[PDB]
């Protein structure tokens, strides 16, 4: 049930499968196009303790990945590292093709316990971590991310 | 149709990407004599014009549930096929008669 | 100031159909979600339906499923609703309702500003 | 989901605290409205997610609670606050409450 | 076209699947507050139309062999890709020359 | 080689891979099914020392995997756990993404020692095991299954 | 079109493949009882006909420079698609729109 | 941006993406080949130390693989084992569903001790390690491969 | 009762062509796979080829491969065999056969139904 | 796969035992079937699998075997149980044996 | 012997259009990549731009990008220059050079092959 | 990548031996050539790789190197030696030198 939207005329219009007008053109796979965002870009708050509230520890669900094609310059990145009070780790290792992310210019790191109940870290909104060219729904230890969603769009003729 | 009702949107945006380059004069091809894993990114920049990008904020903003939705139901580990499947459906919706 | 105005309600006999609109007044109509609530006489309140910004996303109550439809007009801010086969607990007063989006689709209504409000009634 | 709300019904006078409860049948952590209307009048809302004031509204009542237990608190009554109070969930599926009109002595 | 030769053959079908539930009401799409790794399944309950379930646990016995053929020419870990290929052969066949 | 059956009023054809003949539509991919049914539907028998007898251990072969969409309500499942004689392990651990079948009432658990001539377990009929939506020619080790086999069909709607 | 340019080029092609082989006979397509392995080949050997094999070996020449970019900006780690990316193409080229 | 060569009555040309033609006809997905070809054919010197000389290691690149249909007899094939002078291995455990080159004569085993600087080992020309139907860019301790190149068809 | 009745063979020339069918009544024919057998005067038994339940499966002789055309017909319950560039070994008699289908498309065949068999001569 | 059967021919009377053998040039487990046929008749299946009877034959044919050997028996002769004997695999590709006839005295 | 040739050189007005031409004759001319190159009033050499041997490659260089054509034909054994919106610094003398293809597309020349050079020149 | 190649001007007599630099400002390897042009006459090649001469070109000529410094030397002096030399370099964008002229006393 995946919405795209067209341009045209530096318009955009959000059409589904049955209305589609004998004027929209696609000849080449390379029109179709996929861009991810950031959350700070429309006013959110980016200081450390007004970030780490919306993340919570869950077990019982498997982890999701998509792809990324594009992105767009950051103001603020964070890189966790927790640890239980017993001496565990809290978070799982990155799998392989997993790499930070490219462009951004202040860093925050943050080492430190906490009560993890659950297993996988989630965002209590329905939002994504992002990393380098990879959208997952959960979050991988040592690894730089920022928050953001992800849009499927047709470029223009 | 698409209307910002976010409390503010930025109309400046500044991305990056990988390209392809077509051709390349010089050793540059070869991957024992081109660059590292950083320096495959060109840049850009782009100003609104008409409410482009927080009509795209917007768009992504509406998406989400729907992507997730989506994605609770497979078994895959990751997804690459979204686009290919775009495209096979838009191909197969008007060639019947 | 939000200014919100129904109208369609009225009598009608067993077994038929109806179409109730709701016009609004005072903002931008294209950046939110609309719902509808009733009220039988003298009894409790109930939600109905309700639908998004894009019209991509609807709902609909059990109680109501099969016989309710939802749409939405963003150019001439309008909001309609179309009962069919219609039955007798089906005589009440009907609201148009706003919410603050806090969800992606309007999953989560939190209804902040409500209209007057129309009076339906079937029977012999 | 279940709504039961104790008292149903209260006569009071002018000068008194007002302190009313609403319960439901799950945990829904803190997604609850309360509504006030008037008769003859539309609804109007007030405290959302149990405890965020709206703008416009006096800041005599309070609501507070969480998990099973919400209470509402009006301080001070005032002639024109004769009127019936609703609570309402957005957990899952929305399910309004049962009423409750407080009265004069 | 298909007769059924087995000694029995159950009249009876009681299924399970998943489904896309297109969309949700409440907080139930987002992972947070969703359900567990078993609940997402929708059931139901179909009865013998005339040769039809049974006629259908034939066709899955004849094509056993052919998919194991199939099997053993592909150097993949795990195939995702047989309806998108069926599909891309049925637009191919006719839509062509 | 694959074949696939066609569904209208007059039940399962299994006209020819060119879907020729005119009045024969397909609008989208969702009409694209794969289903799975169970082999104890079809008078098997169904007890421990019964079917142990079609399992073969054999060297010099590697797996394959496919995937699932539908599946049916089962009577009886198992779930393995060998041992070689000097206490080593018989059988393969199970990969990522592995879970076991859904919904069946009753469930057999063996465990015991036994000659592991070969290094993978296959089936001297050509049928599969089922779990949870992916179908293997090989046994893992501690997951629960079912015996079945596999068909393509595309709807009517 | 294709002129050869090398020193050298052997004008004797002997490959190896794997085919399909349609149907069997016997025991031969349970993997209880098929072969090993090695095995599964089948030979053959053609002949330079009109320079053929020389043309060939010009063309692998002249593809591998615009593989390598390709390859360079994606993110997979096996690539299985490009045969059917390139058929999904040339059916969006004549067909679409 | 890769360019096919069509075949047509004994000749090989290659077609342009920008100029559509009308001859081409595409019944099926079998008619689509991929073909890998050894450089021993084109006479290069396929002597032990006058190859690895055009193998060379560099650290700050991932490696990437592609796949194969079929294939070619295959005169010299090459099987690598080096280790650091402390003992270190120098190339990467082979993954899962890799294996050797099936059909060629003879086999040039070589073990010894070398500088390895880098990380992987690359080809100093742009060219492809071949395998069991599957075309590396990097080298696997332990495994018999070809060079080669590899080129896409429509029969 | 299982009735399986030959009928086709007689005599022709060299190099001609011939046509051999065989029809079964007593039970569902729909449900299994064919056979063909031969044995020509004073030898033994020789297998040529085979059929599956839904004409997705075929199989040849080394010695017939590129002569023999086999094909059935469910509605009709009958079963052909076109033999093509006849040379001086094909004066035989012929069977048709049932086997019980203890595979999947009918690569393992064990006879358990015969009919009676047809002559054929070829010769000047 | 090469077949060969021995005796190639036997004669004896009324009441007395026979024994048939079929030998393979390679291991086909006990994929192998049992036939006879009477002169100017159809043949007529017989034990299969190489240990199990048919339905409608007598209890006196029995045959056994495994790997590269495969016994046929008969336990006592009869009037009319004079006829030729064959053994088939299919293993592989199909193939019968040479024969094998039973006589009078 | 190899004999290149170069024509069409000459004189041109402010901002208008030239094309030039380069021959080959003695060997084989699809195997092999071809450049330009261009010497000043008495300075150094500079390079301007390169193809290949399937047409597929194509290069050029910044003081020329956006301006400048680059094309081949090996029916006839010839190559093409097309240059537009010309300036003042256009005024050199042009060689069309061959190289050894010890890179894939043609990208890393080794000059071995050189003509005589046309005259370009462009005033008012 | 720029060049740097002195003298720019040199005379000496019949006999000598001439010894010319080039340099860069990069790493390049042994990615380069050298070349003489007559005035009046299109240029011709001499040694490439830095080490490996032409076919039919003098034994006279002999150029050596690595990565930054290159040197090219000539040991007899001819009379029809009198042009002018470059080299130029193809690790990346290719670029030309200024060039060194040789004289007569």
């Amino acid at each position: 049930s995946i919405p795209l939207g067209v341009i045209h005329n530096s318009t955009l219009q959000v059409s589904d499968v049955d209305k589609l007008v004998c004027r929209d053109k696609l000849s080449s796979t390379n029109q179709l196009r996929s861009v991810g965002l950031n959350l700070e870009g429309n006013g959110v708050a980016t200081d450390v303790p007004s970030v780490t509230k919306r993340w919570g520890f869950r077990s019982g669900v498997p982890p999701k990945v998509v792809n990324y094609e594009a992105g767009e310059w950051a103001e603020n990145c964070y890189n966790l590292e927790i640890k239980k009070p017993d001496g565990s780790e809290c978070l799982p290792a990155a799998p392989d093709g997993i790499r930070g992310f490219p462009r951004c210019r202040y860093v925050h790191k943050v080492s430190g316990t906490g009560p993890c109940a659950g297993d996988f870290a989630f965002h209590k909104e329905g939002a994504f971590f992002l990393y380098d060219r990879l959208a997952s729904t959960v979050i991988y230890r040592g690894t730089t991310f920022a928050e953001g969603v992800v849009a499927f769009l047709i470029l223009a003729a | 149709v698409i209307v910002n009702a976010q409390p503010k949107c930025n109309p400046n945006l500044h991305y990056w990407t990988t390209q392809d380059e077509g051709a390349a004069i010089g050793l540059a091809w070869i991957p024992y004599f081109g660059p590292a894993a950083e320096g495959i990114y060109t840049e850009g920049l782009m100003h609104n014009q008409d409410g482009l990008i927080c009509g795209l904020r917007q768009l992504a903003n509406e998406t989400t549930q729907a992507l997730q939705l989506f994605l609770r139901a497979t078994t895959e580990l990751r997804t690459f096929s979204i686009l290919n499947r775009k495209a096979i459906d838009f191909l197969l919706q008007r060639w019947a008669a | 100031e939000v200014q919100l105005v129904e109208s369609g309600g009225g009598l009608v006999k067993r077994g038929g159909s109806l179409r109730l609109s709701c016009v609004v007044s005072g903002y931008t109509f294209g950046g939110y979600s609309m719902h509808w609530v009733r009220q039988a006489p003298g009894k409790g309140l109930e939600w109905v339906s309700g639908i998004s910004s894009s019209s991509y996303y609807k709902y609909y109550a059990d109680s109501v499923k099969g016989r309710f439809t939802i749409s939405r007009d963003n150019a001439k801010n309008s909001l309609y609703l179309q009962m069919n086969s219609l039955r007798a607990e089906d005589t009440a007063v009907y609201y148009c309702a706003r919410d603050m989006g806090y969800c992606s689709g309007g999953s989560c209504p939190n209804f902040d500003f409500w209209g007057q409000g129309t009076t339906v009634t079937v029977s012999s | 989901i279940q709504m039961t709300q104790s008292p149903s019904s209260l006569s009071a006078s002018v000068g008194d605290r007002v302190t009313i409860t609403c319960r439901t049948s799950q945990s829904i952590s803190n997604y609850l409205n309360w509504y006030q209307q008037i008769p003859g009048k539309a609804p109007k809302l007030l405290i959302s997610t149990a405890s965020n004031l709206h703008s416009g509204v006096s800041s005599r009542f309070s609501g507070s609670g969480s998990g099973t237990h919400f209470t509402l608190t009006i301080s001070s009554l005032q002639p024109e606050d004769f009127a019936t109070y609703y609570c309402q969930q957005s957990y899952s599926t929305p399910s309004f409450g049962q009423g409750t009109k407080v009265e004069i002595k």
